[PDB]
């Protein structure tokens, strides 16, 4: 069974998004399904449920604004989110939740902010054991994904959690510990990707 | 002759909500105010009429439906409600002329070791129509593969058991419910006061 | 609403010991309690359903007890990969409600941090800003002090930190401290130092660079 959420991203307060959840492995119109969201750093909150026979129920924080729905043709669950508020910023999960066999999707991040998308600027963190890395600074909508040597380097890598700066822009660093004997004999490139700005940046560290 | 309201209210056994009982009351006289003054009913809320006024009205047929549900599901035995009981077990019409009576039955219907004999429909593809009675025990089909009578993945037994214990919270304690339905048919009115 | 109250906030144990998380319900919820495990960065995973019934593929060390309002969740022998945030959730009464969460952490022998300092890049200095970064690598326990010093002037208010999640294998943490300065102030001083204090270190360790050398 697979559940795949989509439709999430940045949106200004007061706007509307429609999330989608495509199901493989059961009939969305015959099953109990719920929307559960998780704000960044906080816990889980139940938002909406649709019953096997169509009756719908909502959390109090989302009434009059959120609507849950289904299409039997495409085997897809929908969440129409109107009049969005910053408190609705969360990763949203679909699930065959309350009754019936358990299933959870991987989530879709919704950010509700008046701030603007900004792509990261990537600067090197230049080097027995040695350490090097990349500083990924001044990006907003989040997430940023960092890989090293296009996936070749995975051992010794620590991509730190992002911090929120006073500007309202995020910043993170990714570091990697390598044998120092290899600093002249090996190329280290950090691959930074920020799909909300469609930015990909590769950066060599020397 | 007085109406057999004792056989429906003081009955030693009640039905499960999915297979609710119906008593068709005919050719008798009924004091609805004697019912109301039992001081043991936790819910006795009539829609579209009054108990006193019922004593003056005449009807062709009166129906007494009865079943057992959880305490927190009595709010669903009302017009315009949704939920597992209202949607898949006992549905009242939005245009309901009748009474809804319920009382706590924890001393009668709960047992040590759990009383697991009272059931309710958990899965159904479509809401019941008003006054429908789905006794189907066929396996519920949650996916594309046929079930072939075997409970398994994507194949569910449609009924679940209430677990009535003595010390459940009142919302999880059994309540006996009687719904009185009043009926003008284009026929002789034979139930009066 | 039914409000779920969990074992406060962080809970730690050594590898192989027991961990007991308690969940309290505002009112009777029978056995209709779910327990989820959420590892860092991933989706919640249902471990126990119906208070005690262990989902398929779930290791034997996980177990669930309780009925009515008080429930417990137990790991009989904690493994380094069981680092996660565990949630209880009542599912049979509406406003479906979760516990606040209980983070579970490995206790581990002391491990001193490896310290590295990174001077600003010339690509950043074009913009007019200078970021000095300090790294503390693979240390336990989490508590560590980073003190930025610019010409032995203790610096406050111009730095942010970030700690990784405990590693699933060595049960360590890593920390990143970033000192952000304007290019004007950055050129007003020579020695930029990162002084680190940690239980695994007998004395504080300082790593320094002199600007433009």
């Amino acid at each position: 069974v697979q559940l795949v959420e989509s439709g999430g991203g940045l949106i200004q307060p007061g706007g509307s998004l429609r999330l989608s959840c495509v199901v493989s492995g059961f009939t969305v119109s015959s099953n109990y399904m719920s929307w559960i969201r998780q704000a960044p750093g906080k816990g889980l909150e139940w938002v909406s449920v649709i019953y096997s026979g169509g009756s719908t129920f909502y959390a109090d924080s989302v009434k009059g604004r959120f609507t849950i729905s289904r299409d039997s043709s495409q085997n897809t669950l929908y969440l129409q989110m109107n009049s969005l508020r910053a408190e609705d910023t969360a990763v949203y999960y679909c699930a065959r939740h309350p009754y019936g066999d358990h299933a959870w999707g991987q989530g879709t991040l919704v950010t509700v902010s008046s701030a603007s998308t900004k792509g990261p600027s990537v600067f090197p963190l230049a080097p027995g054991t040695a350490a090097l890395g990349c500083l990924v600074k001044d990006y907003f909508p989040e997430p940023v994904t960092v890989s090293w040597n296009s996936g070749a380097l995975t051992s010794g890598v620590h991509t730190f959690p992002a911090v929120l700066q006073s500007s309202g822009l995020y910043s993170l660093s990714s570091v990697v510990t390598v044998p120092s004997s290899s600093l002249g004999t090996q190329t280290y490139i950090c691959n930074v990707n920020h799909k909300p700005s469609n930015t990909k940046v590769d950066k060599k560290v020397e | 002759n007085l109406c057999p309201f004792g056989e429906v209210f003081n009955a030693t056994r009640f039905a499960s909500v999915y297979a609710w009982n119906r008593k068709r009351i005919s050719n008798c006289v009924a004091d609805y105010s004697v019912l109301y003054n039992s001081a043991s009913f936790s819910t006795f809320k009539c829609y579209g009429v009054s108990p006193t006024k019922l004593n003056d009205l005449c009807f062709t047929n009166v129906y007494a439906d009865s079943f057992v549900i959880r305490g927190d599901e009595v709010r669903q035995i009302a017009p315009g409600q949704t939920g597992k009981i209202a949607d898949y077990n006992y549905k009242l019409p939005d245009d309901f002329t009748g009474c809804v009576i319920a009382w706590n039955s924890n001393n009668l219907d709960s047992k040590v070791g759990g009383n697991y004999n009272y059931l309710y429909r958990l899965f159904r593809k479509s809401n019941l129509k008003p006054f429908e009675r789905d006794i189907s025990t066929e396996i519920y089909q949650a996916g594309s593969t046929p079930c072939n009578g075997v409970e398994g993945f994507n194949c569910y037994f449609p009924l679940q058991s209430y677990g009535f214990q003595p010390t459940n919270g009142v919302g999880y304690q059994p309540y006996r419910v009687v719904v009185l339905s009043f009926e003008l048919l284009h026929a002789p009115a034979t139930v009066c006061g | 609403d039914i409000q779920m109250t969990q074992s406060p906030s962080p809970l730690s144990a050594s590898v192989g010991d027991r961990v007991t998380i308690t969940c309290q319900a505002s009112q009777d919820i029978r056995n209709f309690l779910n327990w989820y495990q959420q590892k860092p960065g991933k989706a919640p995973k249902l471990l126990i359903h119906d208070a005690s019934k262990l989902e398929a593929g779930v290791p034997s060390r996980f177990s669930g007890s309780g009925s009515g309002t008080d429930f417990t969740f137990t790991i009989s022998s904690l493994q380094p990969e069981d680092i996660a945030t565990y949630y209880c959730q009542q599912y049979d009464n509406l406003p479906l409600t979760f516990g606040g969460g209980t983070k579970v952490e490995i206790k581990r022998t002391v491990a001193a941090p490896s310290v590295f300092i990174f001077p600003p890049s010339d690509e950043q200095l074009k913009s007019g800003t200078a970021s000095v970064v300090c790294l503390l690598n693979n240390f336990y326990p989490r508590e560590a002090k980073v003190q930025w010093k610019v010409d032995n002037a203790l610096q406050s208010g111009n730095s942010q930190e970030s700690v990784t999640e405990q590693d699933s294998k060595d049960s360590t943490y890593s920390l990143s401290s970033t000192l952000t300065l304007s290019k004007a102030d950055y050129e007003k001083h020579k020695v930029y130092a990162c002084e680190v204090t940690h239980q695994g270190l007998s004395s504080p360790v300082t790593k320094s660079f002199n600007r433009g050398e």
